[PDB]
């Protein structure tokens, strides 16, 4: 499951969990891919769950 | 209730979104805030926890003005009592 395959998956609005922070930005694993949060996002479960706009950026790892 | 939590989050986001102006004017900027919610969905307090001064100010205004509805239930309220908010316009 490649970077190219992940990029081709649709963005969505919703909640991902086990979200982590690199620099200013937040990420989460989904469908063997990594999604990034943009827009206005709402956090919960100690900042590890985030609701908002998620866009695939690259493959897992 | 997992869907209730997600739908309420989407209503917070929707509410703030509509009081948030010239969003794309801040493309590339970041701001993160923390709120204190009342059980009826009113904002008790909001503190900026870092980011672009100009985006943050707009974010603050958005949130203060937002008409956040009452949570579907006390359970959901508890989840968002102290929600962090991220503004990362595209």
């Amino acid at each position: 499951t490649t970077d190219a395959e992940c990029l081709s998956k649709p963005a969505f609005d919703g909640t991902l969990s086990n979200v982590w922070k690199e620099g200013d930005s937040r990420y989460a694993n989904f469908e063997n891919c990594i999604y990034e949060l943009s827009g206005i996002g709402i956090g919960y479960d100690n900042d590890t769950s985030w609701n908002g706009h998620w866009t695939p950026v690259r493959a897992a790892d | 209730s997992g869907a209730d939590i997600n739908n309420y989050a989407g209503q917070i986001k929707s509410a703030i979104e509509s009081k948030f102006y010239d969003a794309s004017s801040y493309a590339g900027k970041t701001c993160t805030l923390r709120i204190k919610l009342a059980p009826d969905g009113m904002l008790l307090d909001i503190k900026p926890e870092g980011g672009d001064p100009a985006l943050c100010q707009a974010a603050l205004a958005a949130a203060k003005l937002a008409k956040i509805p009452k949570p579907p239930s006390q359970a959901v309220y508890e989840v968002f009592k102290n929600a962090p908010l991220d503004f990362k316009p595209a």
